[PDB]
């Protein structure tokens, strides 16, 4: 979590987002509304399932090996076989622990990156028509923020016909 | 995300994430206990409890060992000419024939399990002047005195034991495993009565190796009322080599070759019953699903199996970080 | 599991006021919205209004504007819906439903409270 | 991938923090001052101490093993034991090198991320009342009686009266 | 940790950047032109070549080892030797796969981070002189010729002599 | 490999107009700029103009402002010069050059189209 | 090791000006602030002024406004103090103190320079 979004300026998550992983939520004149962002959610699912295809399955076939349980005491060969098996088990346990920790850290960093990417994409779409309040929300200044000129935050925000900086963006009380 | 009170000139658009309630704790490199929305288990904790034989030709050893089935134990006569991919030896296994002790038991068991077949071809060996098919009271087959079915106990004939000298070349296109042995009598009187000579000597040699053994006459603790032992040796004859078995006494003669090969067979020590599945991996506890990368069931595996680790659980972060409330 | 416990049957005189209840259990009451649907025996389902338990956000249907008022109790995890000036047309089965947000589908429904408005 | 603060936009370090790792340093009409930020310092200290907790004190007991020094010269068994020990030593040396490099890279990334997160938190707090000079400082366009400098650091800073005055100072001539 | 630059707001790579890896490109009244950025290119080249130093060239000397191919069939010792060699090969193959994946992910994150850092540096150079168009180009609201374009590419930016001309066109226009 | 195929020799009467061609192959035509150089037998190389195949950006030399017009065909990957009012001073070898942008060296050149303006 | 070497003892006539010295060694001089503390033989410690060696930023006490003048020499790593118009009340021990910043504590102190102002 290095981008500081999921535990940063977003104070808490949203229980009830049952369709997507990242989304938009608003309260304009036409009432409250929520939508999910398919692109960032799909990218996160794509990378996590790439990890899942790397890990789940792909098991090497080991048919004949050495004896790993001994019912008697022999000496040199018994000690060597036990040492080899213990070395292999310790090395693979370290590999498993390091892989799990590194991939969990990368998953959390990827989630933080996707949240910050969606936030910055919305900020660059809005330009000077909105101010970031630091809660992850965007105070949008013109009219009809996400009902009729705000379903177009799929990539088609005009941000020119609603250059309303005189209302409250640059105004004196 | 405390949204303002809906002023009808300017309002807000908020961003958020998933946060399913009461997710799963995973481990990272900064935090040892961080909560995420979803996580998968990467360590196979438990098995189904039984071995089962869809992809691999699992052969239940029952109360028979692999070396006993190799030698031809009367209780293991049902394993003759039997192929397998995994010989499951049971802890209830025992021997009900003449006592024996392979000097390289682990190596012989490993090579026979790697060959993975018990198919046996009899050869018309030229034993002249001796008595074949020696029987013992400790080896009972259909309520009669018998012996190992794949081993020929050769004794005296008319108080004479001519010096054995035979030859079986490997004119085939495969290796020939000859299982033989030396009998260790209990007394010099017993050795004289059996083989007409005070001391035996066996030199089973090929074109690249020789094996010379000496019988060790002496007393031993009684197993099945037998104070004698038979140490079992093996010889592998490559194509083009010649098996020269020459002896003057105490020979447990072979009956043929066992057709060792190379493949994907092994041996397992287990007590799980055998059922029906479709499972690639077999552990001594039982078959496990090989969908998880790791396991903690057993370090002994056969087939496409997860790697053994010492960890009990390993939660991979399948979802995002869970920030509730 | 998620349950929305609702009253069974309330006998209310016509022209009076009733305050239905819908106890929420098995989930966090704050983070999930609560709706109200009225179903007549001779008509289909009719959405009345919605409430946000976090800050008591109200937005009702145009037909049921002065008829219903939606309130919540975060301490007891119960959502109320007060009916005013009950007539013969108000005698129907009322359902409380948990959705997830305003425009999200109703995940779990209540048992339904039959309200026979008769003398 | 590092962020651009520790060695980039934050030019040359400060050396005056004897209590914290990250913090603020201002110049108001009341004079210059320095103060540390406990939250980012504590987060970096927590992750670094966690990385130390994976390593310091956690050792595996290995009581009986194979012989690793041979006075006599032998064949297959001695060669196999030497090969096994050399393989284990090389694998663990590679694991140690990779672990040290990965944790050092992640510590540098974490410190860079924490400095950038503190800068972005301050930028989001200041809204349109302050400007990014590129040196890592914030030209705050409204005077204050050190109460604003106190309220920015803990997190209780609002636009207050200092919005119209800040906008007038920003947009002149 | 994708910063969302190489595949984010920068839609495509520039086939024609024959020198350097990152660069600028302007559109003035004196015509079009473009040039590379030496610092970010040199930093990315330095890290990638450092990975190349730690990978290419450094090899361990292994003179005498155990037999790895067997023509006959002995059991216990040849199976421990084969098991030891197979274990070493599997561990080193896993190490190679994990190393290649981690270094490739770090290289991609680094090359995203350098682009994002250079973008943020040239964004902080022009405080109110340019606006983020979100495609990677900045709408600079004043008469800028090749001299000030190269000043922005140079680090000798003034951002004060053009501030009035870039503040009238930004708001009134 | 990358080539810039050109016509060999065109015989044009004086006072007429010609449309030279420079077929581009082996590379993405949009991503790389196309320039134009004229070389007289008694003079050095002279740069005429440049074209951006992405959006047809034109910037010509001051001496060749009213003489040459640069156009591209994105379908056939060809670049054209529309020479107007050819005189005796226009008899030279014309090269088309691929650079990469406006301020970059000409990576690959054409074969050279000789244009003898004579009767 | 870090230390602040000062002059031993200066015997200065009353009504004259003195320039005390505090040589800094063992640390980077420009990255640490230097303060000045006066201790009367009967009274306690009294802060006078602070100096930032990076840019010679000055801020003195209200009482010691026209009395003290703090200067630094980055070449010789010495911090001076131009005390002017010494009187009978100026005869005290003067200390120089290293600091992280203005509000950061006095990390290391000098040996102290006794200044007997007598005739
Ligand atoms: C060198 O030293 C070794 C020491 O190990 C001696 O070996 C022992 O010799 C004795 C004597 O021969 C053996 O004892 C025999 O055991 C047989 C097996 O016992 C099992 O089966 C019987 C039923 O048959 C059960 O009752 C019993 O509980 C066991 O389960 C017995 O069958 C033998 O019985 C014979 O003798 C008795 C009289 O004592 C008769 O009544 C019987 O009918 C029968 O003829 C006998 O008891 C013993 O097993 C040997 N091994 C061990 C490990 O002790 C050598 O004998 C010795 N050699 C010399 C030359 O001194
Ligand atoms: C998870 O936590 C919730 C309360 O937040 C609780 O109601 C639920 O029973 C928990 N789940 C399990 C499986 O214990
Ligand atoms: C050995 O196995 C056979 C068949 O599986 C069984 O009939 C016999 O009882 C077993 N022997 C013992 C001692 O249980
Ligand atoms: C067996 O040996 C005898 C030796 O007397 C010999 O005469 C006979 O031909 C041999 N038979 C075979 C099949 O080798
Ligand atoms: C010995 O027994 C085998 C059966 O395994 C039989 O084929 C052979 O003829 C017998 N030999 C003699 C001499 O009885
Ligand atoms: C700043 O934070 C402190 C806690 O460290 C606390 O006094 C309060 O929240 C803020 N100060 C004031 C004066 O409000
Ligand atoms: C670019 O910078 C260099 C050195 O920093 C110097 O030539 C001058 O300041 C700048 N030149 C131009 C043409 O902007």
């Amino acid at each position: 979590g290095i981008f500081g979004a999921i535990a940063g300026f977003i104070e808490n998550g949203w229980e009830g987002m049952v369709d997507g992983w990242y989304g938009f939520r608003h309260q304009n004149s036409e009432g409250r509304g929520q939508a999910a962002d398919l692109k960032s959610t799909q990218a996160a699912i794509d990378c996590i399932n790439g990890k899942l295809n790397r890990l789940i399955g792909k098991t090497n076939e080991k048919f004949h090996q050495i004896e790993k349980e001994f019912s008697e005491v022999e000496g040199r060969i018994q000690d060597l076989e036990k040492y080899v098996e213990d070395t292999k088990i310790d090395l693979w346990s370290y590999n498993a622990e390091l892989l799990v920790a590194l991939e969990n850290q990368h998953t959390i960093d990827l989630t933080d990156s996707e949240m910050n990417k969606l936030f910055e994409k919305t900020k660059k779409q809005l330009r000077e028509n909105a101010e970031d309040m630091g809660n992850g929300c965007f105070k949008i200044y013109h009219k009809c923020d996400n009902a009729c000129i705000g379903s177009i935050r799929n990539g088609t925000y005009d941000h020119d016909v609603y250059r309303d900086e005189a209302l409250n963006n640059r105004f004196q009380i | 995300q405390k949204l303002p009170g809906n002023d009808n000139s300017t309002a807000t658009l908020c961003l958020g994430h998933h946060a399913v309630p009461n997710g799963t704790i995973v481990k990272t490199i900064c935090n040892d206990q961080i909560e995420v929305t979803n996580a998968t288990e990467l360590v196979q904790n438990s098995s189904i409890g039984e071995i089962c034989d869809s992809p691999h030709q699992i052969l239940d050893g029952e109360n028979c060992t692999l070396i006993d089935a190799l030698l031809g134990d009367p209780q293991c006569d049902g394993f003759q000419n039997k192929k397998w991919d995994l010989f499951v030896e049971r802890s209830k296994a025992y021997s009900n024939c003449y006592p024996y002790d392979v000097p390289d038991y682990a190596s012989l068991r490993s090579l026979v399990a790697s060959s993975g077949t018990l198919e046996f071809n009899n050869e018309s060996f030229n034993w002249t002047g001796v008595t074949q098919n020696g029987t013992s009271s400790a080896c009972i087959r259909r309520s009669n005195n018998s012996f190992f079915s794949r081993l020929n106990w050769l004794t005296q004939l008319n108080f004479k034991y001519p010096a054995l000298n035979v030859t079986m070349p490997n004119n085939e296109q495969f290796d020939k495993l000859y299982i033989w042995g030396v009998h260790h009598p209990v007394t010099d009187k017993d050795q004289i009565f059996l083989y007409a000579q005070s001391s035996g000597r066996i030199t089973v040699s090929t074109k690249r190796s020789q094996q010379a053994v000496i019988p060790n006459i002496g007393y031993r603790p009684r197993i099945r009322n037998i104070p004698s032992r038979i140490s079992i040796y093996w010889t592998i004859v490559k194509p083009g080599d010649i098996l020269l078995i020459n002896s003057t006494g105490n020979l447990i003669a072979p009956r043929g070759y066992f057709k060792i090969r190379s493949g994907k067979s092994s041996i397992m020590r287990s007590d799980a019953p055998i059922g029906k599945c479709n499972s690639e991996c077999i552990t001594p506890n039982g078959s496990i699903p090989n969908d998880k990368p790791f396991q903690n069931v057993n370090r002994i595996t056969y087939g496409a199996c997860p790697r053994y680790v010492k960890q009990s659980t390993l939660k991979l972060a399948t979802g995002m970080r869970n920030v509730p409330e | 599991q998620v349950q929305l416990q609702q009253s069974g049957t309330d006998l209310v005189m016509p022209g009076a006021s009733v305050k239905l209840s819908c106890k929420a259990s098995g989930y966090t009451f704050i983070s999930w919205w609560i709706h109200w649907v009225k179903q007549r025996p001779g008509q289909g389902l009719e959405w009345i209004g919605e409430i946000d338990p976090s800050d008591s956000y109200t937005s009702y249907n145009q037909k049921f504007k002065g008829k219903a008022t939606l309130t919540v109790d975060k301490s007891s995890s119960t959502a109320y819906m007060q009916l005013s000036s009950l007539t013969s047309e108000d005698s129907a089965v009322y359902y409380c439903a948990r959705s997830g947000y305003s425009n999200y589908p109703f995940d779990y429904w209540g048992q339904g409270t039959t309200l026979p408005v008769s003398s």
